[PDB]
């Protein structure tokens, strides 16, 4: 078995991990969802 | 992981993709570069993704 992702690991053919989580994308549009719903478009060109 | 050569010397080593327990500095098995050895209680292993 071992996979497939392992088995592309051995010969030096590694992934790098993306720097973003996903839990911080999810964080950035939660909050850019909570903007649009509250303020609108206001926040985009300032403060909300 | 060097913050510039002329803010300071010291450096910061990052193994991509390798377990710390299994892989450790310490160990004299001389994992290739024997001299180039960081030291084994320098500052504490941290585990990262
Ligand atoms: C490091 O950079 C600062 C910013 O320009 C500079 O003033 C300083 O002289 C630099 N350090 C050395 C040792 O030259
Ligand atoms: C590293 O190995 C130890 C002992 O086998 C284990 O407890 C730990 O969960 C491992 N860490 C990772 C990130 O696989």
């Amino acid at each position: 078995a071992r996979d497939l992702i392992c088995a592309q690991k051995f010969k030096g053919l590694t992934v790098l991990p993306p720097l973003l989580t996903d839990e911080m994308i999810a964080q950035y549009t939660s909050a850019l969802l909570a903007g649009t719903i509250t303020s609108g478009w206001t926040f985009g060109a300032g403060a909300a | 992981i060097t913050p510039g050569t002329n803010t300071s010397n010291q450096v910061a080593v990052l193994y991509q993709g390798v377990n710390c327990t299994e892989v450790p500095v310490a160990i004299h098995a001389d994992q290739l570069t024997p001299t180039w050895r960081v030291y084994s209680t320098g500052s504490n292993v941290f585990q990262t993704r």
